[PDB]
């Protein structure tokens, strides 16, 4: 049975640190996200793009150079993805005993989970109908951006299939937080020097993930599990949206690379 | 290129 001791106080008190590094690493927040997607919130209402015309105005109203609009689209996407990098690799650094780890390992963690970590917070964005975009500014269409020309028409699909299934088990900012944490920290990453000190950080933030979902969701006993199995999934995920991304680059041809 | 980010933003 479960007991409130030091141990336990101990996991809460990580759960709170990362949640509060969390809210302050990613500026939109899935709560947030929910109150934009539900109309349940007093902020300026999001501009939609659901066909060409919408988005020929969305441009000009956004306010975020190739003549073709599913290239404009693509380049966005891959823009926001080195801003999540950051943004992802800022959070890191607050998970406790993470920049003390080999700096060449905290190399390979971020460079190996940023894709699936990128796909977990785009569900957050997503509601059956589309995604947030522009910092909850835009919103485009799920079958707006499913009838761009191949190879962009499928870009966003697998995004959305993860979503539907991912948001039907209704984490939280609190939850997700702990999640992104146990990504990063995967043992079993290509090339990594030193595994054995990812595994022990990895071990003490599955606990705190297995009880923040204990606490938190008392409708699923194998939430915990379930979350475990979304890892598994995001992993050939990631595989097949890598394998596109070359298709692309190889078919079709940001200011901090050029710096 | 992804390295690169990642290493800079380490900092
Ligand atoms: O702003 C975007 N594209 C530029 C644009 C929009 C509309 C008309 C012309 C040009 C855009 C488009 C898509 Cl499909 C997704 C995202 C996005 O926010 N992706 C994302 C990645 C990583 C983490 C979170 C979100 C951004």
């Amino acid at each position: 049975h479960m007991q409130l001791n030091p141990e336990s106080a101990d996991l809460r008190a990580l759960a709170k640190h990362l949640y509060d590094s969390y809210i302050k690493s990613f500026p939109l927040t899935k709560a947030k996200a929910r109150a934009i997607l539900t109309g349940k919130t007093t902020d300026k209402s999001p501009f939609v793009i659901y066909d060409m015309n919408s988005l020929m105005m969305g441009e000009d109203k956004i306010k975020f150079q190739s003549k073709e609009v599913a290239i404009r689209i693509f380049q966005g996407c891959q823009f926001r993805s080195v801003e999540a990098v950051q943004e992802i690799t800022e959070y890191a650094k607050s998970i406790p005993g993470f920049v003390n780890l080999d700096l060449n390992d905290q190399v390979t963690l971020l460079k190996y989970g940023v894709h699936e970590i990128i796909y977990t917070m785009l569900a957050s964005l997503m509601n059956k109908d589309g995604v947030l975009i522009s910092e909850g500014q835009g919103f485009m269409t799920r079958e707006f951006l499913k009838s761009l020309r191949k190879p962009f028409g499928d870009f966003m699909e697998p995004k959305f299939e993860f979503a539907v299934k991912f948001n039907a088990l209704e984490l939280d900012d609190s939850d997700l937080a702990i999640f992104i944490a146990v990504i990063i920290l995967s043992g079993d990453r290509p090339g990594l020097l030193n595994v054995k000190p990812i595994e022990d950080i990895q071990d003490n933030l599955l606990q705190a993930l297995e009880l923040q979902l204990k606490l938190n969701h008392p409708e699923s006993s194998q939430l915990f599990a379930k979350l475990l199995q979304k890892m598994t999934d995001l992993r050939q995920i990631v595989t097949e949206h890598v394998q596109l991304l070359q298709v692309i680059k190889k078919t079709e041809t940001h200011p901090l690379l050029q710096e | 290129g992804l390295e690169a980010i990642i290493r800079k933003a380490l900092m």
